[PDB]
RNA sequence: GCCAGCAGCCGCGGUAAUUCCAGCUCCAAUAGCGUAUAUUAAAGUUGUUGCAGUUAAAAAGCUCGUAGUUGAACUUUGGG
RNA sequence: UAGGGGAUCGAAGAUGAUCAGAUACCGUCGUAGUCUUAACCAUAAACUAUGCCGACUAGGGAUCGGGUGGUGUUUUUUUAAUGACCCACUCGGCACCUUACGAGAAAUCAAAGUCUUUGGGUUCUGGGGGGAGUAUGGUCGCAAGGCUGAAACUUAAAGGAAUUGACGGAAGGGCACCACCAGGAGUGGAGCCUGCGGCUUAAUUUGACUCAACACGGGGAAACUCACCAGGUCCAGACAC
RNA sequence: GUCUGCUUAAUUGCGAUAACGAACGAGACCUUAACCUACUAAAUAGUGGUGCUAGCAUUUGCUGGUUAUCCACUUCUUAGAGGGACUAUCGGUUUCAAGCCGAUGGAAUUUGAGGCAAUAACAGGUCUGUGAUGCCCUUAGACGUUCUGGGCCGCACGCGCGCUACACUGACGGAGCCAGCGAGUCUAACCUUGGCCGAGAGGUCUUGGUAAUCUUGGAAACUCCGUCGUGCUGGGGAUAGAGCAUUGUAAUUAUUGCUCUUCAACGAGGAAUUCCUAGUAAGCGCAAGUCAUCAGCUUGCGUUGAUUACGUCCCUGCC
């Protein structure tokens, strides 16, 4: 075995829910992780940085090995988390999950010249953590993935393909860097352009649409 | 000391839930019984479970003791629950007392007040 | 030495074992010594119960460099056993009584 | 046997030196290798593109000012 | 700098204390100065160690100053009037909490946010550590001094935040008569046992020195034991040439 | 996770908890001391009954002796199996959790006590236990081996661990007169009685014993009955002179002992400073460990056996 928990778990095992875009519409939580295993399988992992700490005991120095993990596919779906642990083999691992509850859309789209098949972002975004400032900017076609090794990485998994970048921003902080960049793409969706204004009209929540299956 | 332990309490506190009824305080009649029920290590351990229990049924009777209820104490709370009869009906002082500034909104809101009220500190 | 020192643990754990921790004292690629510890499952270090449950070993290694020690400590499933005890001294286990039905009136047979 | 000596820097050497002297053995360039000097890239450690200025080295003690430098919007769009 | 003022404190100076020294800490007196007029100097951890203009992001609940509205709270005086008050709202403060979508090396930050998706306006500053904010010149001041500001030489780190393996003669909790009460028998005194300091000596063999050295190497040795000597021997010198 | 709190001999446990459940330690376990009028057996343990019998009574009685006169026993005494206690039972006391008092039954402060004793170590000690052992040195005028003699036992003194005593609550003496841990001879001299010889220390004939079978059931503090009378004694037993013994090739820097006399301090122990909560503190012994001997030490036991708490963090010390 999987097994389940909560009203939200049970549903997706059964399969009364299908896509991840249900879940960001009503904007649910997520506690269990299998919740996006069944759905998105495309998903692939990647390990960025394995560093030792340290919390320094009475005749010694303790250590763990922050990893930090990024996950996703191509299509507008990033995942990110940071679980210290001791020994690697919790530390990555129950990083990989840490990221998976944090899957987050993106909102690939056009530079200009509408054309056919999204390559770049919709708009300018920024992010901030402690020090770093990221100014993602939409670039025309295969221009390129203009940035550090790591950012490239994030941004591949999240296709996305092409976009100018810039930092500030101490980016010997692989960890506070990604923290930030992430908090910007996750924020394309958190920016009214004319093409949304056409008022959409609220569906109905899963939490009492399949209310009975959702319980014993 | 004489100071009790988890393994013990939490073994009597699990027990006391089901078996309040066989249930007693002559503790020498629990001792026997407390084997037919638990699947205990030891003889010493066992004589310290029931010791505690008898420290429950000797205070239970005396009254409502805490964070433990066993389908018998919880049905004397749907039996003790409820009460005052008649419900609130004033005749005796009829007119129901209505600050005397309690006439404006409800002259701007209903139907029948049988009210009590402070002609002006 | 890190890698095997998971066929040790995992080969043991697969074999319906309760727990196994594994000391590796000596010198490593250092000059100043160490030890290293590992593990899986819950493990006791005090009474009988060691006498009876877990067990040791020390297997002297005669590297080049300098000499080691290895130390394994299995733990045994109280159930899988027969050796004396079937639990710890701790474990107190409980029945979920019976499901009875009430009174009627009186009622009797003739045999 | 902390003496010779090596080592651009970290560092070896104080009686079994993976560094010194030397034998064998292997590695790299190879009619060409090393060595020192100067410059370049490396140097987003001079920077307009691209830096840093809460404590790392740095926001003047604070304000006024002649230069310097920037400076709201509005003056024919649309259609044929 | 020159007049006035000169209570109190109080460098300097004197003292008595403490102390191996004490020219310091502790105590008592004490010019000068603290105060003021008039004139200088221009430095400070002059500290939010955070340039100002702006414009935009995310919640709160306080407060000072205004202003607006509520047949709003009392004032009672007859109703008002104001006024204090309550609440609603706002603009401008002086801060604070909470998040972190952001930023950061981090600690933390509604600004240190909108920065590799790198660019709203512009003034100062720094580019390893010292040498040294010195030497020099140039300049402001009466002087103290300021602002300006080298190089030779030397050097592989100096530093920032954070970590528990540890450390403190900092606080807060436990545990034990190898720690005290409640007390008993004492050791330290001697008549004598031994054992470790040491001087002695043919030699006075030898390990062991805060709890972890002191009738302890099971050390209770007349030979021996046996390691100190003062001396006698015999080799119990294989293997090959 | 391994924690504010309450909890314990205890990271020992309830409970509080983005922490869930385990390993080692501790505890469980092993040693011994207690208990079993139930079992299983005993001329290497003891009962009555039985005579044989030796005394006092004579009243049938009372006191014996008997490794067999027989048997019968198995409380006793041994010791195998075994069992048996858990703080039990109410009563309180508390988060009526873990726990803690008290009184009954009970043989019975973790039943008492030891022993095993993780995690990491310390440059603590040790090549003077080694035919465990690195590398230096020694190799016959050896630092290797061995026959002798002395030496580690030498004292104006400094520092610890200890024995007897400052008394009449004791020293001397008759007369009562009591255990437990052991050990032990074999290829040779370990324990020795008994019955003599010696004031004695001993000598010995001879005896048993490879031992619940022998010496071995008789140890001292004490009750007895008193002399000593507040006299540094009749507390103190220092240091001495000889002899006589008993071991040891060697008795000298008398190994010990006896026989009688020399009659040293100290008249309750300063600045210090230990060890201790129950058969516990401490004193009276003895058997072993040395060993040919020489204990004022090491270990182990019992026989008499109480005060004083049964709590704290003032201290130290460490968590």
């Amino acid at each position: 075995g999987w097994v389940p928990v909560t009203k939200l778990g049970r549903l997706v095992k059964a399969g009364k829910i299908t896509t991840i875009e249900e879940i960001f519409l009503h904007s649910l939580p997520v506690k269990e992780f299998q919740i996006i295993d069944t759905l998105l399988p495309g998903l692939q992992d990647e390990v960025m940085n394995i560093k030792p700490v340290q919390k320094q005991t009475r005749a010694g120095q303790r250590t763990r090995f922050k990893a930090v993990v990024v996950v996703g596919d191509s299509n507008g779906h990033v995942g990110l988390g940071i679980k210290t642990a001791k020994e690697v083999a919790g530390a990555i691992r129950a990083g990989i999950i840490i990221a998976k509850l944090s899957v987050i859309p993106i909102r690939r789209g056009y530079w200009g010249t509408n054309l056919g098949q999204p390559h770049s972002l919709a708009t300018k975004t920024t992010g901030k953590c402690g020090s770093v400032t990221v100014r993602l900017i939409p670039a025309p076609r295969g221009s390129g993935i203009v940035a550090s090794p790591a950012v490239k990485k994030l941004l591949q998994l999240a296709g996305v393909e092409d976009v100018y970048t810039q930092s500030n921003g101490k980016t010997r902080t692989l960890e506070n860097t990604l923290k930030a960049a992430f908090v910007a793409i996750g924020n394309t969706y958190g920016f009214l352009t004319p093409n949304l204004w056409a008022e959409q009209p609220l569906p109905v929540s899963p939490l009492d649409i399949y209310s009975d299956e959702a319980s014993a | 000391g004489r100071v009790r332990t988890k393994t013990v309490k939490r073994a009597s506190k699990a027990l006391i839930e089901r078996y309040y009824p066989k249930l007693t305080l002559d503790f020498q009649t629990n001792k026997r019984l407390c084997d037919e029920i638990a699947t205990i290590q030891s003889k010493r351990l066992r004589n310290k479970i029931a010791g505690y229990t008898t420290h429950l049924m000797k205070r239970i009777q005396k009254g409502p003791v805490r964070g433990i209820s066993f389908k018998l104490q919880e049905e004397e709370r749907e039996r003790k629950d409820q009460y005052v009869p008649e419900v609130k009906a004033a005749r005796s002082n009829g007119v129901l007392n209505v600050d005397n500034q309690t006439s404006d909104l409800v002259k701007s809101l209903g139907l029948k007040l049988p009210l009590s009220v402070i002609n002006v500190s | 030495i890190r890698r095997a020192a998971y066929g040790v643990v995992r080969y043991v754990m697969e074999s319906g074992a309760k727990g196994c921790e594994v000391v590796v004292s000596g010198k490593l690629r250092a000059a100043r010594a160490k030890a290293m510890k590992f593990a899986d499952g819950f493990l006791i270090h005090s009474g009988q119960p060691v006498n009876d449950f877990i067990d040791t070993a020390t297997r002297h290694v005669l590297m080049r460099q300098g000499v080691l020690g290895i130390k394994v400590k299995i733990m045994r499933d109280p159930a899988k056993s027969r050796t004396g005890p079937k639990a710890l001294p701790d474990a107190v286990t409980i029945i979920e009584p019976k499901e009875e039905e009430p009174i009627l009136a009186p009622s009797v047979k003739d045999y």
